[PDB]
């Protein structure tokens, strides 16, 4: 699917696929903005559910904001509405229930608009009689407006044609009513977007500077004696330069959360690294790979393996 | 085929409008287009013209 | 503001607010972009004022290149109109007076300008007849364009629908004549836009590297052949550990200062927590690297702990 | 230069010289968000040729997708041609032969190429017409679109068009046979644009994988003696405190090779100046500056220093 930037003659015929082939390029272009110094396929900022209806075996959205990997922003604020029900009455399992959301495959070669019948996926929904009132002065009007073909799936049956980006974990409770899993992470683009990994992430600095404080209690002011610094005060300066010196950056980057998880994981595993050679007789490589787009397997093993060392 | 020119049509059509507009087909700019010698020089009253040109003149080489 | 997408069709047909709404949505996506912009808030870049006009107590601008928080950017070498003269003559109380440049906030129902003498809520878009070149060609035909609404206001008056981001101080000189003042920072910086800072960074690393060859060469007797502990042969080499790790990284942030000062907080903050250990016994801990509204708090602090701390 | 956006009403005739400029803001915002990071005159992406044609001198580009100076993305995947080069021979030495892309600059009244009208400043647009479809049906169309004048001069004829981005350099074996050197480097945008970067970055990472676990085997003997230092253990644990904090990060910054070469560099730094001042009897603090426009004057020497100081 190339993109062709369109020719604005004088004197000529207009035809819509100039202005989707302008539209579309700009997009293109934001894309090949953000991935300079960024390397991942983006995920979720802020999806926020209801669970009135889960005695019966209902689900209802209330704010999302996704964007995937082609650079299609997907917020319910501003651009689209909400995706429709889920009937969980076709699941008798009390097993892992993933739901993800899923969006239609962009088309290829001709047809991609939800008017039409027959029994085919990739589709954008059209809205009309949509007032808009004009940023001039004057009244309003109905026009067409575009929107997304949204809906939730169940990430065990077939996604071939459409777009995988999980949100959720339902595990049912031993008296038959489902409740939400507190530990499931979506792949995250705001650290903002699930609470459980700010809580702990708040003890460990707790954790953290009352290690600290303890090792400023332990030095007098006789920094003279070599002897009795040669044996008990020989690592306490060791110790000390790796806990001066990756506070400050991780105090700052947890003042104001709205940053990607690379920058994060850049001082984690930059400062677990220093605070493994004082106890080097465990494994030598225990610090998990970030490649992920699954965080569980990552953030709590390195808040584990810290809590550990700092001991 | 002949490639012509103007027409010049009545209203310009092509203000965006607001209350009333209509697409399908019919858009521009503001002019269309519809698909479908031995000569003397500047004596009197007529017959300076060889209609349009004016050549036939000022060889003097070759 | 329910920014809506519009979409074109074979039947779909040409609105002003098909338009508007496509031009707000890629405005829109810059912030989504932005994941250190976001971080910090938006910047001034560059805001250069005139002296002479002050003894007749007015004031103009004359570049002035400012992010503002709705994502507007403001230029006015790309943009064309400068905001007109501040009349001061009513302030008679000799303290101290700040200057902020407004621009009043978005009406989602009233809209541009007419002729001004209509309402009495403060409005944006003014519009202006400027003679373009089209490109590809060879026309100069009238188009009518945009051009914001842009004042000079003092920081202490009747706050009202618009925006704000301050961009001088005024001093008294005690000849009753006004002037600027030399130590204010530009609030929400972006790193060129004040040349004062610039100037201290460079003796900063200067500075450094004075140390650095004495502290060179008063190891150069030893003949790398040591014992295995001594009392100033682990605390000598602890400050050259700190320097020759952070003396190439912060010469490459200084030769090319275009470029967010919030990197800039995170490379002096870790060569400031690996000399706290060096040298304390007073309980001194670090000023806060914290981006905010006021940079006179962050900088200035830092820069008289770093020359101190080295010596 | 000036940029003049339009203004939307329900007045405006649908004028060419609206769109043109509108479009042509959207590129200032683009790189004015690229600019709060990295700082650089934009350089390839990739760039690959064919050696069948080599033996009869003529040099053929299969894909290239590069940016430059001012902005403008080119892919020759959509928007794109390029023209052969017609002989080779025309040089008659090979160490000098290296070819550039050139796109020629920007005429500030006229424009396109539409006939043989060759002036002293070349064009840098055409036209064409090809098939466009993509919205709400099946019927494919025509409509006319906007291609870029690209072509392969060489580095030492002129400069009147753009050049400043070589790709390649050619030389010749003795029999006659021109092939391209594994030596070469752009200026880079991402990694695996130069095929052998990425290999001499992980036999880096392979020889410093085993002189770490060389230590760790005889820290495993020191565990025997971990009160018990000497001057073996103390400098060994200087050493170890270097190799560990910055493995880690390498093993990041070598699994995504999408990412601008500045966040390479800036670790790679650190890691050559910690292990200074070990070898400070044998060598001096002479580490290699960032270098946008060579980057080949860069990159091997400094990887040339660290695989003789880890040995």
């Amino acid at each position: 699917m190339k993109i062709y930037r369109p020719l604005w003659e004088d004197g000529a015929f207009l035809m819509p696929q100039q202005f989707q082939q302008q539209a579309a390029w700009d997009v293109h272009l934001a894309d090949s903005v953000a991935r300079m110094g960024l390397a991942h396929p983006w995920g979720v900022v802020a999806a926020e559910f209801d669970d009135s209806l889960l005695p019966l075996s209902r689900l209802n959205a209330t704010r999302l904001i996704v964007r995937f990997p082609d650079g299609t922003l997907i917020d319910t604020e501003r651009a689209d509405n909400l995706p429709p029900v889920c009937d969980l009455s076709t699941v008798s399992d009390r097993s892992l229930v993933d739901i993800v959301l899923a969006l239609p495959l962009l088309n290829a070669n001709g047809g991609n608009l939800d008017n039409g019948s027959e029994s085919e996926r990739p589709r954008r929904w059209k809205s009309e009689r949509v007032n808009v009132q004009e940023l001039a002065g004057h009244e309003q009007s109905e026009v067409a407006v575009l929107r997304h073909n949204l809906t939730l799936r169940m990430a065990h049956q077939e996604n071939a044609a459409w777009l995988t980006c999980p949100v959720t974990r339902l595990v049912r409770d031993a008296q038959g009513q489902w409740c939400r899993d507190p530990r499931f992470i979506p792949p995250l683009l705001t650290l903002s977007a699930s609470p459980s990994l700010m809580t702990e992430l708040l003890e460990l600095l707790h954790h953290l500077q009352a290690r600290r404080q303890r090792l400023m209690s332990m030095r007098r002011e006789n920094n003279a004696r070599l002897a009795d610094f040669a044996v008990a005060d020989v690592s306490l300066f060791w110790l000390l330069n790796a806990l001066n010196s990756a506070e400050p950056v991780l105090k700052e980057l947890l003042d104001m959360p709205y940053r990607h998880p690379e920058l994060l994981y850049r001082e984690l595993a930059r400062l677990a690294g220093s605070l493994l050679t004082f106890s080097l007789e465990h494994n030598v490589d225990a610090v998990p790979a970030y490649h992920h787009e699954t965080p569980e397997n990552v953030f709590p093993p390195l808040l584990s393996l810290l809590n550990r060392l700092l001991e | 085929h002949d490639r012509r020119r103007i027409p010049l049509k009545t209203p310009l059509t092509m203000r965006v409008h607001h209350p009333v507009s209509l697409k399908s087909r019919p858009v521009m700019g503001d002019h269309a287009t519809d698909v479908n010698s031995l000569l003397p020089d500047a004596r009197l009253s007529c017959r300076p013209a060889a209609g349009s040109p004016q050549l036939g003149r000022t060889a003097v080489m070759r």
